[PDB]
């Protein structure tokens, strides 16, 4: 009954969206700007219980990867899945989340521009605190998102997250 | 991106008819093109002003069904009052029945379909190639006004600046 969520604030400097570069990946950064289209909140898997896996392995943990499928990986023993996961939803603890695309603020953007903006995802209880039109300090976590390279046995883009957000601006 | 007209052939004549039906879409832009040497575009993400070096000419078709001689000038014309000082000069073409000229006219209309070649007794048409080469021979010439003719351009222009004014209303 414990899942702890970190938030860091009062960051060194505010960075622009135009300032957004690949170095920032896996790193904290402060950015602010105007909301576009808050979308309804729907749960984060975190960990799930899915099994068996042929026919009951009841293995419950992890599977926290970003897909988020699947469990059934390297079970039970001996259940030998493969097979179905099979999805066990009830034991899975969930949290948050909503996608809110931030727009770059007008006062800074250099007309003519048409500000190029990307998504701020609200993972953490900091979710939903935002209101449309406002500029707000954010935590960076540059990272990336799946839909140029392919993993040979794809396409990626900027995904902005914040573990911490404040409504200032 | 395709600019038409004022972009398409530049440093050359634009030839218009139905010039009052250009709406306001063309009207304000060409309203700039009398300041010449530009066409501004703020549409979409492109803020440039691209050269329309275009020469302007139009066939002005007055409002239905013909211009009325009693009526004051500009009454026939549906264009803005500010746009007709922007042209240098204009020729109004009245079609007035004359029992003389409409004869040679109707004989000119009946010279079709009887023949193909219209003119005779006498003129020999001057063809475009050879003509265009003198016309392009001339633009290179670049005259420079003597001051005598300059001052003359001032003086009679004073009474030109008087009789259009001293006619008042």
């Amino acid at each position: 009954e414990r899942v702890f969520q970190i938030s860091f604030f009062n960051l060194p400097t505010v960075h622009r969206i135009r300032d957004i570069r690949s170095e920032k990946i896996g790193s904290l950064l402060s950015i602010s700007g105007t909301v576009t289209r808050t979308s309804e909140v729907r749960p984060e898997l975190y960990k799930a219980s899915f099994t068996c896996d042929m026919c009951r392995a009841i293995v419950d943990n992890v599977e926290q990867s970003f897909k988020y499928t699947e469990p059934t990986f390297c079970p039970n023993p001996s259940c030998e899945n493969r097979a179905f996961w099979t999805l066990n939803v009830t034991r899975s603890r969930f949290l948050d989340w909503q996608k809110v695309r931030i727009q770059e603020n007008a006062n800074e953007i250099p007309t003519g521009s048409m500000p190029r903006t990307l998504d701020v995802i609200l993972r953490g209880d900091s979710v939903e605190r935002a209101k449309p039109g406002d500029r707000c300090k954010f935590t960076g976590v540059e990272i990336v998102v799946p839909d140029k390279p392919s993993s040979t046995l794809l396409t990626y883009k900027i995904s902005f997250l914040a573990c911490h957000v404040i409504s200032i601006g | 991106l395709e600019g038409g007209a004022l972009v398409l052939a530049d440093n050359g004549i634009c030839c218009i008819d139905e010039f009052d039906k250009m709406d306001e879409s063309d009207r304000t832009a060409i309203h700039e093109v009398m300041e010449q040497q530009t066409i501004s575009i703020s549409k979409a993400g492109i803020n440039t002003t691209l050269n329309a070096r275009t020469s302007i000419l139009a066939a002005a078709n007055p409002l239905y069904g013909r211009y009325n001689p009693r009526l004051s000038p500009l009454d026939n014309i549906n264009l803005p009052a500010a746009l007709l000082s922007r042209f240098d000069i204009l020729f109004l073409m009245l079609d007035i029945p004359s029992r003389d000229d409409d004869e040679k006219l109707a004989e000119h209309v009946t010279y079709v379909h009887m023949h193909n070649k219209q003119p005779d007794l006498d003129f020999t048409p001057v063809e475009p190639s050879k003509m265009r080469e003198y016309i392009a021979y001339a633009k290179t010439k670049r005259p420079v006004m003597s001051e005598a003719v300059n001052d003359y351009v001032v003086q009679a222009y004073i009474r030109l600046r008087q009789d259009s004014k001293r006619e008042m209303d």
